[PDB]
């Protein structure tokens, strides 16, 4: 495990009154929602909630009352913090359709006004694509126009194209690897291509904070999964040696196969992978790399080649390199790389070649002509210029958050930038007031973190110039005094 | 510049015991509960002096 | 107990087998069809020039101008990339707008949308059936169907293709087990997934005797509508309206855009009350991209023209029935499928043992009609994942561009070229 350069992380351990605090929080809401429900269930206040029909009364209940509880006391209260319309290009700056309740969030009434120039921080597009004008624009209304939108046949049916052939070689040239192939969603790439890897009597090394996608894809499967913890190299190395001399559990018989699923950057925690240890590893136990490059593949390397120039290693020592089109090229897609027999297999072999529909061709069109963008064939010099300034957005972002005292987590050159909470009623209330004073950002809670652990993403990007980032700061330090979420105690 | 004061108080009171997602009523029996048994702590307390 | 020296022996002498196998077997789904342009009517495949038998278009909305200029005019105000989930940032107004659409065309209170065909039908089954509970699958459903009752644990059961003894009869012993153990009968919930048109036969599932052991037995239906949605009924509402059912007694219809809208996408809608779990419980709804604005305003102004002309369904119709009463007679193969269904299939009358030797017959058969300019497919399966193997089958499908020359020399072609192979 050699690094070229240094590798610096910081996770911050939550305060003990803080964590008291959240659960003092978390047992009164509970205690409440079972109030409404008893209340509720003597129908003393009206159930908005729908109900089932009358002549399907004497059936099963189709839900039960304490699965969606959370969903019914706890999430319905600050639901107008997720899911806002919004009328414009998800830019630096985007249009939102104001809307408002009049029954405590549990319908929603669009009014006439919508906010205008907000502040984006929750769309991605890290490396600034998503433009309405531009040569991507002119060259996807070009192909639209010829071949029109959408096709209607899989890929071994007539439904395969040759816009498909170029992006597919395109792609592998773009990547390093032999051969690549293209898929119409990337939650798709992985549920669909994970089962035809691996079959029964293999072993899954699924990391702890993977995605539903990458889950999905093992359950589908009937390979055993264990779950090492989050970049935790030592439990890597003693799952690896255990399951290599053991064996599988009822018998012990050598497994066929072993496969470590690992991501370049986690959305939610904020760290990049230890590649280098993860590869040393794979080669000394002869095991398999699954290598998720959805949030990495524009944001990281000299150059925006992904995690793998970002540590400067060799592209041929991952097996399998999956990769999303839509975090950073702009455009809804995935794909799989590797060696010519890995994708000659997969052709043959996955459920999205059969029974799936081909990816549309404007999409292509637009994802081709970003990749000849970046890759400087365009012969413009926006290619480089794009990533500079997303590094430097970037470190200074971090650097001015971390000054002010805020919790931070994940690497220092991680463009996703979660800030902590802790605390349940604090999630609703950072929203708005951020709203109110017209910077738009993402809190997730529950379903996607730890119970204590709440955070808001922010998602840099290269369109941010400097004063739209001075304007987002000075708000995020008013909001934080107003709500006291300095907890750092080592820089405040 | 006092009101504002005990205003804000009043407000990280709510933000910290998550008071600020409850409906007013609700907020009013929580609130009732809290005295109510803030005072008999009180009145048992002066029965030990 | 193992000593460490053994430990690093074992250790080292352990061979893991290769990623892939190797494939000697010369696939000819390794050979991929090129086709140059657009794949509609006189489509150009592999350097020649044929008439689009094949692709899932049944209205031909793929090429109409009108839904090229709504989908430039979205293009242009909005771009191509959503950048988002549909809870982050990612839910613009066409994709309301959408919804309403959906919701207004099929006369129900509520309708979600997919951005992945597979993804639909795939995501809907896990999110309401759990562990515990008893599901009862068509033995000819999809493979989106059987991912979906895969990804959830629920116990399966299969029943014979549209036979309804058989359902009453597995329900029959259900219902004695229940009466078995009423504790556990209590929590268990009854769910009978069934497609509208069928994929792999071409067939038309019953629905009122459906509907009547569903109230009789208690068990909720999902129904799939992925070829039915657009081209059966007066009006094209689906199955339903073909049947006359009302809507009300489906409890959850599931559908993907692509056939018959000709946009990427799929939706499921049904009443609020189901509905609104899937916004929450849906994988493919919660951890994935939104559907790109371009292809939610093709599909809404492909909505207005459906809504506009309704004869497009009449003549579709006719042309099924004329094309099918015209393919009965072949000497060496025989028609599998229902006069009304626009795609149906062609499989062997007397099949060799091998099926590769009978793959092999279908891949010459379709090649010698590409030569004669009549573009045909094959239909592609999984022969190792499905749970149900269908016998190789050459696919048939009609559209309403197809005019009645072509539809007539496609068929003395198919003819000739049977009788010259088969023989
Ligand atoms: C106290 C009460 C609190 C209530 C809180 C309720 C709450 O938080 C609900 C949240 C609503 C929406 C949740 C969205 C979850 C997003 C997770 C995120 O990681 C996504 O998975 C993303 C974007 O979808 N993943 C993208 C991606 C893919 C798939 O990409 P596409 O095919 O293009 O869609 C696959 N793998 C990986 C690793 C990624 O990242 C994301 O990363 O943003």
């Amino acid at each position: 495990g050699l690094y070229k350069r240094p590798f610096n992380e910081a996770f911050e351990e939550t305060p003990m009154l803080v964590a008291v605090l959240t659960y003092v929080g978390y047992g009164v809401l509970t205690l409440f929602g079972y109030l409404r429900d008893f209340l509720r269930y003597w129908r003393i206040e009206k159930c908005h909630h729908a109900t089932e029909r009358e002549e399907q009364k004497d059936f099963v209940s189709l839900y039960q009352d304490f699965e969606n509880f959370y969903t019914r006391n706890l999430y319905m209260r600050i639901r107008d913090n997720w899911n806002r319309p919004i009328c414009s290009v998800p830019g630096a700056r985007v249009d939102i359709m104001e809307r408002q309740s009049h029954d405590y969030n549990w319908s929603f009434k669009y009014t006439g006004n919508i906010i205008k120039g907000v502040i984006n921080m929750g769309s991605y597009n890290y490396l600034g694509f998503a433009r309405n004008t531009g040569s991507c624009q002119e060259a996807a209304a070009k192909v639209l126009e010829e071949y029109g939108a959408g096709v209607c046949s899989t890929r071994q049916e007539i439904g395969n194209l040759d816009k498909h052939e170029e992006l597919e070689e395109l792609v592998a040239r773009f990547l390093g690897v032999e051969a690549a192939m293209a898929y119409g969603m990337g939650f798709a790439t992985n549920s669909m291509n994970i089962p035809a890897l691996v079959g029964k009597g293999c072993l899954i090394l699924s990391d702890e904070l993977n995605h539903a996608s990458l889950v999905l894809g093992a359950r589908l499967s009937g390979a055993t999964i264990r779950i090492f913890k989050h970049n935790n190299m030592q439990s890597l190395e003693k799952l690896l040696k255990d399951a290599i001399v053991y064996g599988q559990p009822r018998t012990r018989r050598p497994w066929k196969k072993i496969l470590i699923l690992v991501e370049g950057i986690y959305s939610m925690e904020g760290s990049i992978v230890r590649l280098p240890e993860v590869i040393a590893l794979k080669k000394k136990y002869k095991a398999y790399l699954y290598l998720d490059e959805a949030h990495s593949i524009g944001a990281l390397g000299p150059t925006g080649r992904g995690v793998v120039e970002y540590f400067g290693l060799d592209p041929e020592d991952v097996d399998v390199m999956m990769g999303t089109f839509t975090k950073s090229f702009g455009a809804s897609g995935g794909y799989i790389g590797g060696k010519k027999e890995l994708i000659d297999y997969l052709r043959t072999h996955s459920h999205s070649a059969v029974y799936a529909t081909s990816l549309s061709p404007p999409v292509v069109e637009q994802i081709i002509t970003s990749m000849k963008c970046i890759m400087g064939q365009d012969g413009t010099s926006l290619g480089k210029e794009c990533v500079q300034q997303l590094a430097e957005n970037t470190r200074y972002f971090r650097r001015r958050l971390k000054e002010m005292g805020f919790i931070i987590y994940g690497n220092e050159d991680s463009p996703v930038v979660p800030l902590m909470l802790y605390m349940p009623a604090k999630i609703g209330a950072f929203g708005r007031e951020m709203l109110k004073r017209n910077i738009g950002v993402v809190v997730v809670g529950f379903p996607a973190t730890p119970i204590i652990e709440s955070r808001a993403r922010f998602c840099l990007s290269a369109a941010h110039t400097k004063e739209i980032l001075d304007t987002a700061l000075k708000e995020i330090d008013e909001v934080g005094d107003l709500l006291q979420l300095k907890y750092s105690r080592h820089r405040l | 510049r006092a009101w504002k004061q005990m205003s804000w108080f009043y407000y990280q009171y709510l933000l910290v015991t998550a008071l600020y997602m409850l409906e007013p009523w609700e907020r009013t029996v929580f609130n009732s509960m809290l005295v109510s048994i803030v005072g008999m702590a009180l009145y048992t307390g002066y029965v030990f002096m | 107990d193992l000593t460490v020296k053994e430990k690093e022996e074992l250790i080292e002498e352990w061979q893991p087998e290769p990623l892939v196998p190797p494939v000697p077997k010369d696939h000819p789904a390794l050979n991929y069809n090129i086709v140059s342009g657009p794949p509609s009517h006189k489509t150009v495949v592999n350097g020649k020039e044929c008439i689009n038998f094949a692709s899932f278009n049944f209205l031909g909305l793929l090429d109409n101008p009108r839904v090229k200029a709504a989908a430039l005019a979205s293009l242009k105000k909005y771009g191509v990339g959503t950048c988002g989930p549909r809870g982050f940032y990612g839910t613009f107004d066409v994709h309301l707008d959408l919804e309403d659409r959906l919701a207004k065309f099929m006369k129900t209170e509520e309708a979600i949308i997919y951005s992945y065909g597979f993804a639909t039908i795939a995501s809907a089954i896990p999110a309401y059936s759990k562990r515990g509970d008893i599901v009862f699958v068509d033995r000819a459903a999809c493979f989106a169907i059987q991912k979906g009752l895969q990804a959830s644990r629920s116990d399966i059961k299969l029943f014979k293709h549209n036979d309804m003894a058989d359902l009453e009869r597995l329900l029959k012993e259900q219902e004695i087990e229940d009466q078995k153990n009423p504790r556990k009968a209590r929590v268990t919930r009854r769910f009978i997934v069934v497609e509208g048109l069928y994929m792999n036969t071409g067939t038309i599932c019953p629905l009122p005797e459906l509907v009547k052991l569903k109230y009789k037995y208690k068990a909720r239906i999902f129904l799939e509508e992925s070829l039915s949605f657009g081209v059966l009924g007066e009006h094209g509402r689906g199955v339903t309206e073909h049947y006359g059912i009302n809507i009300d007694d489906i409890d959850l219809i599931s559908a993907n855009m692509e056939n018959a809208l000709a946009s990427i996408g799929g939706f499921c809608c049904g009443r609020s009350f189901v509905i609104d779990h899937q916004r929450l419980s849906g994988q493919g709804y919660c951890f994935s991209a939104s559907l790109p604005p371009l292809l939610a305003a093709a599909a809404i102004e492909a909505l207005n023209i459906m809504e506009e002309n309704p004869g497009i369904f009449a003549v579709l119709k006719e042309k099924c029935g004329q094309i099918h009463k015209a393919l009965q007679g072949i000497s060496g193969l025989k028609v599998v499928g229902e006069s009304l269904s626009p795609a149906f299939h062609l499989q062997l009358e007397e099949s060799t043992g091998s099926r590769e030797q009978d793959v092999r017959l279908l891949q010459e058969i379709v090649d010698q009609c590409m030569n004669r300019s009549i573009a045909l497919t094959q239909a592609r399966y999984l022969e190792k994942e499905e749970k149900c193997l269908p016998p190789p089958s050459i696919r048939v499908v009609v559209t309403v561009e197809q005019t009645e020359e072509e539809l007539e020399r496609a068929a003395s072609t198919i003819k000739e070229v049977a009788q010259a192979v088969l023989l």
